[PDB]
Order: structure tokens, then sequence, then C-alpha cells
RNA sequence: CCAAAACCAGCCUCUACUGAGCAAGAACGAGGUCAUGGUUUUGGCGGAAAUGGGGUGCCCCCACCCGUCUUGAAACACGGACCAAG
RNA sequence: GUCAAAACUUAUGGGCUCACGAACAAUGGAUGACGCUCAAGCCCAAUUAGUGCCCAUUAUUCCUUUGGUAAGGGCGAGAAAGUGU
RNA sequence: CGAAUCGCCACUUCUCUCGGCGCCAAGUACCUUCAUAUUCACAAGA
């Protein structure tokens, strides 16, 4: 399916004051289902880092970021996450995908299973595309070879839904349902 | 037959049902980038491998190959024009003609599927002379008992 | 006269998926006739499933086992119990549907040579099991659990097969005729029809 | 005149009878009656044995196939008309016109045979997946 | 077209021969019926009131009006399409002969003529 | 009286921006429907028919014996065989 | 998945898992039962797919009732100055 | 005794990993019966 997580870049600042007349603007890449969550995660880091809070700031740009292309490539996602079982595991897993958004959402499902880690426990720390060689991880390294061929072994080929059937004659594909 | 870049998968169950398209580049083990200049709707996209059925055809090609390179190379083989030639392809366009068909074409078929099923018997009845059939073979031997009486 | 029965061939189907799909069709009024219930598979090693069954067999009324749960050991009786557990077995709607199912070990001579045998693709073993995971063929576990006819059925299954195969080449001259007769039917007077047959793939 | 009779049902179109005495009979739609009234399909009875008679548009399946029967004069089909000589005479005058209108068409030999056809929902058959 | 055609019977009238079928509102905390559990009998309420312009109207379409003697028939002379005289049960077959051949002459309806 | 179709109304369903995307707007067309309103039409039925009620059975489904004191009753808590009169 | 309405076992989604697994020591027996194991389990995400569905005494809407010490209008058979029929 | 049911077959009706036909002329030639059974209504027919 298309990626779970859209790629937002939320930009914002603490709102101007005589206390801080010309406040720093903050860019912040997020991978969120939708902007309202990206805007939220953005204000999470604003208070967890800048001590500025949602009441006192103002997002200047919620906009989603355009995909680099569509060619299959290779992503080093850097993903801190939390648990009672582990309170802050920095962890640069690599994923092979067509987009930063896809590598990242792929990193959430991966991270949610190997670690019972919800979206809001996780925080992406960056998602570089990587060249073939830099990927130390051995799993996706199997897919680098320009000459890689593999079988689609032991397929379950379900019929197109329009054609699916409950009962069929045994060495035939006459329907009987 | 192995899936690799240049393999000519047949999309199965998606919005682009019957359509084929070359495997431009593997992503990981459960996805690929399908492509095919010959159809309008086979612009490069991420098919899942569950969704594709590899075909016996496969142009030689290099991963992440550009599309204009492909509208080239497959043209120099006509892997597509060659593919439609196969009964495996015709069967797909055949069912895709019956489903696409109007009611009078289905008359116009039944008249043939009887015109032929009728001559299947006419050929057979003529050939009924040569055994076997329950009606003729059973009877020729069946008389064997009658001649003995 | 025969009713609109459909004789599901249960070989290499998952027990509980086939039992679930069949149990539904019986409610929708289908009069199914399961066969080769000996050949139903179950996930896991036979030891996993013998122990599951022997924990079943372990359950009886102390007061009077005679009226207790009954532990049928026929793969077919096991499939009927599996399929009655999946339908309203106390309302008459379901007590009825359960009697519309006829399980058999093997495929009995009344049910053979009666018509084509259906299959349940959603309950196929290859469709369900991960292929390299171990699986329990049902009549095989239940041989170890008390079914006494596991070899009676195999002797029967051997006979219908050797018999069905003898009839498959008793008729090879016949099927070969219609293949030849039908191919030369295209060459016959069906001219414009030959183009309406080319379209549509005939 | 007024007519909401749908675009799929037009005069001279072939049309399956879904209900009534003549189920499954392909039948040319000769005309719609003067008000948004029931169609007057006709067999022709020369083929499938369907008399000139009325049918509601809801009870036929207007096939895409038709015949350019603008040439035929179905004017004698009027509501006031609705076996006596005056009527037996009417269809004879019409079916012969309607039947030749079928002849003029290329592929007019099938449509004669196509109207001898009888529709039937055979088992495994899926009209909803059908187009017509 | 009535809301409810069934009687609202007393709870458990069916078990106790003495109990009349006639409704009594259930009481007792634990009454299944007043606690209005779904499988139980219903209780009457304002919501079962019949539609108010079809109310009191007998299937004949007339509202019944009691009648006792021939003079009552003229109480229905001018509204004979609205009211239908139902002669009282205890008027004699004697007098009913008189009410009836007069309820005929006047075009007034009678439920039991 | 039972039906069916139609009509009208109602009702419902089914560009813009951005860098291919949206946080984005309608249109055309068509469908559904009277347990919506008004307009009949057309057929079917007509000693019986028809709608309604009543009775008995079944089917599917729902459904813990009531009164009681009690925080809590289906309670392994009390009172409760039947009916009549009181 | 069946029981059970709904994924006629949907996904053209990701991982994980072989033995169990699915909010608040003794009558035989309980993920509710069956059964499930490329799950019918778990984490995650989804909704026809890189181009959803089912079930409320709930909501909305319609009809009816009742109440309002609610708001108005009015005064072929009816038109009563009226709390209440 | 009026019924509900509505594809058949020795081309499926073996095994182990597009079955044939039928659908209105016994055939692709429309010869040719069908009405008033009067526009749905259990197919009034198997
Ligand atoms: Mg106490
Ligand atoms: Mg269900
Ligand atoms: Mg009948």
């Amino acid at each position: 399916v298309k990626p779970h997580l859209r790629h937002y870049c939320v930009v914002g600042r603490e709102t101007p004051s005589e206390k801080n007349p010309a406040p720093t603007v903050y860019k912040f890449e997020v991978f969120a289902p939708n902007f309202v969550v990206a805007k939220s995660r953005f204000w999470r880091m604003m208070r967890e880092k800048n001590k500025v809070k949602s009441t006192h700031g103002d997002v200047l740009s919620c906009k989603v970021v355009k995909d680099r292309k569509l060619a299959a490539r290779n992503y080093s996602v850097d993903i801190a996450y939390y648990s009672q079982r582990c309170g802050y595991t920095h962890m640069v897993k690599e994923f092979r995908d067509v987009s930063k958004a896809g590598a990242v959402s792929q990193a959430y499902h991966d991270l949610a299973s190997r670690h019972r880690a919800r979206y809001h426990n996780i925080e992406v720390l960056g998602v570089k595309s990587i060249p073939n060689h830099q990927v130390k991880r051995l799993s996706i390294s199997e897919y680098h070879a320009s000459n890689l061929s593999f079988p689609l072994l032991h397929r379950r080929v379900k019929a197109p839904r329009k054609d699916r059937v409950v009962f069929v004659k045994k060495n035939t594909k006459r329907a009987v349902v | 037959n192995y899936i690799r870049a240049g393999r000519l998968v047949r999309i199965i169950r998606g919005p682009r049902q019957d359509r084929v398209g070359v495997v431009v580049d593997i992503i990981d083990g459960n996805r690929v980038l399908v492509e095919n200049p010959a159809d309008k709707k086979m612009w490069r996209h991420v098919q899942n491998l569950k969704n594709v059925e590899p075909l016996k055809f496969s142009v030689e090609l290099s991963r992440n190959c550009s599309t204009k390179t492909l509208k080239n190379v497959l043209a120099e083989k006509k892997i597509l024009e060659k593919y439609a030639a196969t009964k495996s392809a015709r069967r797909i366009a055949a069912k895709r003609a019956f489903a696409r068909s109007t009611d009078f074409e289905r008359y116009q078929l039944r008249v043939a599927k009887r015109s032929r099923a009728f001559w299947t018997r006419k050929v057979f009845d003529e050939n009924d002379k040569k055994k076997p059939v329950s009606w003729h073979k059973v009877a020729l031997k069946k008389l064997q008992k009658n001649a003995k009486k | 006269h025969r009713p609109e029965i459909i004789v599901v061939d249960l070989k290499d189907h998952v027990l509980g998926r086939a039992a679930a799909i069949v149990a539904k069709q019986l409610l929708l009024g289908k009069k199914i006739t399961a066969v080769r219930c000996e050949q139903l598979t179950i996930a896991g090693t036979e030891i996993r499933n013998k122990i599951k069954y022997l924990q079943f067999l372990r359950k009886r009324k102390l007061s009077n086992p005679k009226l207790g749960p009954f532990h049928h050991r026929s793969p077919s009786d096991i499939f009927l119990r599996t399929v009655r557990s999946m339908l309203p077995r106390y309302t008459k709607r379901g007590q009825k549907a359960l009697r519309q199912l006829v399980a058999y070990e093997g495929i009995p001579t009344n049910v053979v040579r009666t018509g084509g045998r259906v299959v349940i693709p959603k309950a196929q073993r290859h469709y369900c099991y991960r292929s390299e995971r171990p699986y329990t063929v049902l009549g095989n576990m239940c041989k170890h659990v008390g079914w006494k006819y596991s070899d009676v059925v195999k002797k029967l299954e051997t006979a219908r097969v050797e018999k069905a195969a003898r009839h498959h080449k008793k008729t090879e001259k016949l099927r070969a005729a219609w293949k030849s007769a039908r191919k030369e039917a295209l060459s016959k007077v069906s001219k414009n029809n030959l183009e309406v047959l080319k379209k549509f793939g005939y | 005149e007024y007519t909401t009779l749908r675009k799929s049902c037009k005069p001279g179109t072939i049309a399956i009878i879904l209900a009534g005495r003549f189920r499954g009979r392909r039948v040319v739609i000769l005309k719609q009656l003067p008000r948004n009234g029931p169609l007057v399909i006709s067999g022709p009875m020369k083929y499938n044995g369907v008399p000139i008679r009325r049918i509601d548009s809801r009870y036929i399946i207007a096939t895409s196939t038709k015949v350019d029967i603008k040439n035929v004069d179905v004017s004698g089909i009027t509501p006031d008309i609705f076996v006596s000589d005056a009527r037996a005479q009417l269809q004879k005058k019409v079916d012969a016109a309607l039947i030749e209108a079928i002849r003029k068409d290329p592929l007019g030999k099938e449509k004669a045979g196509y109207l001898h056809s009888v529709f039937t929902i055979k088992p495994g058959d899926a009209p909803h997946r059908m187009r017509w | 077209v009535k809301k409810r055609t069934k009687r609202f019977t007393r709870h458990k009238c069916e078990l106790f021969p003495q109990l009349s079928s006639s409704w009594r509102k259930p009481r007792g905390e634990d009454s299944p019926v007043r606690r209005r559990y779904k499988g139980q009998k219903a209780m009457p309420n304002k919501g079962y009131g019949s539609d108010r312009k079809t109310k009191y109207i007998t299937p004949s379409g007339f509202k019944n009006f009691p009648i006792h003697n021939v003079q009552d028939l003229y109480m229905l002379l001018m509204q004979n399409r609205k009211y239908a005289g139902v002669i009282s049960h205890t008027v004699g077959a004697k007098s009913r002969k008189a009410i009836v051949r007069k309820a005929h002459e006047l075009d007034v309806r009678l439920i039991n003529g």
C-alpha cells in the first residue's frame, strides 16, 4: 500500500514578543499520517527542545514534501524510540524502499512489531537515502546485486475478487459454490 | 521462472488487472517497480510480488533502467507482441472479450458453439462407424452374442 | 432421482477451515457430501494433535460416561463433530443442516462415479499452511487414537483408484475421438463462426 | 406526448422479455405508446411467436442491438387498439415490414436468428456481470 | 392502522387461572416487566395511543353510538356518515324490529341490525 | 381488495490551490425510494373474494419464577398447589 | 472463519511467532465453542490499494401518541371562545 | 397428490502436482408453429 506516513515539514516559531522580538524559525521534518499530527509532533519537539509550547508558537508551514522520484533505493532511517522495557534506543536500521516516507513508515511497522512501540514513542532522527555500499546491514545487501534473480516460490494465487469461488470441481475451474 | 529485472510480469488482481509489464527494478523481496510503455496505465509503479505473475518472457536488462531505454529494448524484441501470441495471453483477452461482450455477441457465439458442437457430433457420428461408442461399439460387439444365437 | 448434492472432496484441506466453510453452506441449504475425511489435514505435528485429541478423549462424565461426551474416532465422524460445532446444533435449523452433510472416509462407491467432486480453495492445505511447517493428516492421527478402519479405507481407496484408472484408459480411445472430432469440427462449415470462435479464444 | 422511457430503450431495439408469458424472448421494440406508456414490443411472431403486444419498460432488458426500423410504419399501433381479424391483419401488415427492416442490415441474418433466441439464466450465469 | 393489536395482558396471567388477562402495572423491584427487560411483556404507555383522527373508528368507518329506542335514531339523522348506531344489547327483539325498520328508512347505519 | 408501472415533488445515494499532491470546490449524468407527498393509469381477485381479528402449530429469534427485605435476588434467602368469597 | 449480522477466510499491507497466542491439585472442560498456524495469533497500518462492512432503545429523518402551567393562526361534514371529553 | 426444488452427461464422474454440452431449426440455412395468456404477478411449463 501507499505509505502509511506522509512526509511533512512543519515550520514554526515561538510567537513574537518584546521578550523575543525576532524568534528563531524552526524547520522540522516529520513523518505523520496527516498534518494535524505532524503539526502536533512538531509542537512536541518545540517544548521538548525549545521550551516553546503550542499556545505560544505558530506553525508557519504544514506542507507535505514531494517524493524524490520513484526508483527503488535504499534508506538509512535513524529511529529513537521508547519503552518501559527500553527507555531510549537510538537505532539506525536500514530499509529498502522507494521513498523516505515509505522507508519510515516501514520503519514504524518494523519497530512496532520487534518492539511493542506505538507511533508516539518513536521519533525519526533522519532518513538519508544510502548508496549501495554504505549499508552495513546484511539483509538489504542481498538485494544490491544488479544480477539478482529469485523465484516467487509456493505462491498463494487468490483469484481476482470478481472470480473467487467457494466450491470448484476438482481438476477443473468450473465453479460450484 | 525467476523474477528479476527485465522479467515480464503479468499484473493479477489490481486495478490494472490483465496488464503486463517488465520488472524494471526489484525493491525488496516483496515488491518491484513494474513498467510498460506499450500500455497507457503501466507507468512505473510499485507492484507487490504477491500481485504479479511472472511470465516466461523476460528481456535482458539493467536495474533502475530508464523508461525510454525500455520503450527501446522491448521494441527490439517485441516481447509484448510475442506475448499476446500465446494461448496464455489469448485466454486472458478471450475472457476479457466475453465479459466485455454485448448480448448479441453472446448469441453470435452460442450459434458457433453449437455450430461446432453440432459438427463435433456430425464428425463423430461419421466416425461412429469406427468404434468406440456405447451406441455403436457396444452394438457391434453386442450383435456378436446375437450371431451366436 | 438424486437431490442437488455436491460432494466435496476433502483431501488435503485444513480441517477447521473446510469445516467452517462447509458448515456455512449447510446453513445456506447446500446438501454437501464430504469424502476422504481421512485426508483432512491439521496444522502441527501429529503428536500435537494426538495430544489435543487425547485431551478430548480425557473428558467424560464421571457420573456416567455412557451419556458423556462421545469421542468418535472416525475421521468422518470427527469431521461431522467439527462441523456440528460450527452450526446451531440445538435449533432445528442447524440440527437439520448437520444431517444434510454426509461424511465418508475415502470415497464410497455410491458417491464415486456420481459426478465431479468439488474442492474448497479457501480450505486447501497449500493455501493455508506455510508449506514447510509440519502438518497432521487427519486419518493418520486418528489411527493412533482408535480408528480401526484406517487400513480398511486404504485398501478401498486403492481399489477405487486402480479401478478409476483402468476406466480412464478404457475411455482413452473415446476421449481421443471427441478431441479429434472436435478439432476437425472447426474445419467444418462453421466459417463465420470460426471467427466468432477465434475471438473469445475457442 | 411525454416520455421518460429510458435512452437504452429505443424503437427498433432488440429487447429481452423478463416477465410475463414470453420470458427470455428477444423482441424488437416497435414503439412507445402515445403517453409515457408501456412499450409495444413485437416478436415478430414470424420468428419467436411473440404477438404485437404491450410491455412495460421495467419488464424487458433493452439490448444494445437494434434495427433501423424508422422505415417501418408502426402507426397502427395506438393505445385504442388495446384473435380478431382486425388485429391479426395488423401484425401481418407490420411483422412483414418489421421483418424486412431486419433484412436490410448487414449482419441481418443473425438478427433473424438472434430473435429466434430465447434467454435463460443458466446455472453459473451472472447477468449482473453481463453487459448486453 | 393500529399501533398495537395485542392486548397488554397482566404478567403471568397465563400461569394463574384466577388472574384476569386485564392489565395491572407490575410492581416490585425485581419485576422483569417493569424493569422492562427486552424479552418480557410490554407495558401500556402514551406511545401506544392510536392515531387521533382514526381513533374510535370501527372498521366499518363509523364511530359507534349507543342506541336504545327509535327516538335515538334521529340523534344520528344528520350525522349518519359519522356515527353508527349500535343498539343496546337489552332492547327487546320487539323494539329492535322498530329501531331497525326505522334505522333503514332513515339512512343511519346500525352495527347490529 | 391485491398488485404492477409511470408523473411531479420531496429525499437520498452515486475548480482551486499546491509541488504528481491537498487541508480542495462544484458540475453533468444516472439510480434508489411512498413505512414520503400529491397525480391517476393498468391488470389480478370479486355464492364467495378480500382486509382485519380470533384460534391452533410450526419456524427463526428474544426471554432467569414471581412477591419480598436488601448495596446486591435467578439465587443454595424468605412467602408461593388450585380456585371461589372475603 | 463457523456458531453470528458482517472481510462468501478483504488487503494488489509490514513485521514477528511453532507452543503457545487472542481491557476492566484434587467430579471432565473450557481464547465462549469449535477450530485457527503464509492465523481465524501478536504488533502495526489499512479499506479495495503505489490508481470497506455489520450490529443499538443511540444520532439524524419520517409517521403516530402523549405532555408542555409551549408557539402561532382560526372559529360530503364540521367550524364549540375552549384546562380536562 | 395440489404441491417447494429448475442444468445435464459413461467428453467431468482417475490419480498426482475453460471437462463437454445445454440456453429455441439435431443447426447457422430462419425453413418455421406461437397472439385473446389480452403490460409483473409460483414457469399456466419441466
Ligand atoms: Mg444482606
Ligand atoms: Mg455470517
Ligand atoms: Mg408452477
